[PDB]
């Protein structure tokens, strides 16, 4: 997976 | 202590008095974990990841504990595959990334 | 080095001759890029993330530098919002988060 998070 | 990175880097987390575990990733802004008790208000957020954007709840000033240091910070919950902490909260217990 | 979070930790890559910036993802298991120039095949794959999953391309055995250091590993190839640079690639250089 891939948990690039960004708000 | 000194993680390497051949497996997920998964810790303790406490949180409203309940270990849970959650991955420290440096590739997120934010702490977003799957489900808290936290009993009280939260303010409605998103966040995006990869695959798009999705809502979460933000629930602000809590007490959290991470692999031993306790912190204060802001937690949100959300539809996460698996629970992360985020920069906002490794900041606080000084960690860093090393090569 | 030693780098902080208080900002993204964005470094330097170099893949197929070209310079490019990518985050260093604690959180993510595989490096995705936006764009490159590669030879050779590459093998159809999808992964997953906050807010659903991306269709790539897959590359094996590929050469990257990581600000500086040679790597050789697999790197994904589709729409991602970012560069990011995984686990995979963090390993070979040594990579650790440090408390």
């Amino acid at each position: 997976r891939v948990l690039f998070e960004a708000m | 202590p000194q993680i390497t990175l051949w497996q997920r880097p998964i810790v303790t987390i406490k949180i409203g008095g309940q270990l849970k575990e959650a991955l420290l990733n440096t590739g997120a802004d934010d702490t977003v974990l799957e489900e808290v008790n936290l009993p009280g208000r939260w303010k409605p957020k998103l966040i995006g990841g990869i695959g798009g954007f999705v809502k979460v709840r933000q629930y602000d000033q809590v007490p959290i504990e991470i692999c031993g240091h306790k912190v204060i910070g802001t937690v949100l919950v959300g539809p996460t595959p698996t629970n992360v902490i985020g920069r906002n909260l490794m900041t606080q217990i000084g960690c860093t990334l090393n090569f």
